């Protein structure tokens, strides 16, 4: 298919984007599309768990309701995920 | 006066009889108890791990 493989590398080639990593349900890189590999690693592993905790966050008030998308912002970036049951897409964007 | 003293000790006049009693051996034994393993265990519950 062209449609998620050609969405991802639009969002990608898409201005004043650091790069979309795609995270496997067991904290694994299924593609990391960062510039340099330190800050892909450290996303592989520390936004995953931070995705999990919050989950539990929104649980907790109503077991029914699931996370469909989160977004933190910081400072000087924005950090946005959309976690789903088999994988789950983050990105990182530098606030206009 | 010394004989007659020798004669006057009989055998039907002073038996000799032998006699112990029943002793059992002595027996120097171990015994260690060490008691059942004592295992660490983690678990966390959250409003939804319940409901799930």
């Amino acid at each position: 298919m062209s449609e998620v493989e050609d969405t991802l590398n639009r969002i990608k080639t898409h201005k004043t984007v650091l790069g979309y990593l795609i995270v496997n349900s067991e904290g694994g890189v299924v593609r990391g599309a960062f510039k340099d590999e330190e800050e892909s690693k450290n996303i592989a592993n520390s936004i995953p768990l931070l995705t999990k905790k919050a989950r539990s966050v929104v649980r907790d008030l109503d077991p029914t309701n699931d996370l469909v998308f989160l977004r933190i912002q910081t400072k000087l970036n924005e950090i946005m995920v959309a976690p789903d049951d088999e994988f789950s897409l983050i990105v990182i964007q530098t606030k206009g | 006066e010394e004989a007659i003293k020798q004669t006057l000790r009989n055998k039907f006049n002073y038996n000799t009889r032998e006699c112990q009693t029943i002793n059992p051996s002595i027996r120097e034994r171990g015994v260690s108890t060490e008691p059942p393993p004592s295992d660490t265990i983690c678990g966390n519950i959250t409003q939804w791990e319940i409901f799930d």
